[PDB]
RNA sequence: AAGCGAAACGCAGCAGACCAGGC
């Protein structure tokens, strides 16, 4: 985690909880083999006009 | 001078023809949305009224 | 001058032989 002026505004327990959640999400996603797809980003394609 | 029976003689099919000619080269959705009105008016039914 | 509905995202090498060829 990185915070402006190195001021995270929160106690270490709250940030540790949020990081844990993020990790849990990471492992849950990796278990289904979708992490590599998510890795690549910059998704921006649209075509729908009017039908 | 005015034109006698103006509304009684302006056929909606003529407006459909004019809309189709005006909307030449335009996107098909634009032609459809513009031409729907004359189509419905050509099939219009007049309610007789109070009685 | 004009005027209308007045979030989040640019790889990588063997190396060392031996042969043929170039001016
Ligand atoms: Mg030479």
């Amino acid at each position: 985690e990185m915070a402006t002026k190195a001021d995270y505004t929160l106690d270490e327990e709250s940030r540790a909880r949020i990081k844990t959640r993020l990790f849990t999400i990471r492992q849950e996603m990796a278990s289904r083999g979708l992490w590599d797809s998510f890795r690549q980003s910059e998704r921006g394609e649209e075509t729908i006009e009017e039908r | 001078g005015d034109n006698t029976k103006w509304n009684e003689n302006q056929n909606p099919r003529m407006f459909l023809a004019m809309i189709t000619y005006i909307t030449r080269n335009q996107p098909e959705w634009f032609r459809n949305v513009l031409s729907i009105a004359p189509i419905m008016f050509s099939n219009k039914m007049a309610r007789l009224g109070k009685g």
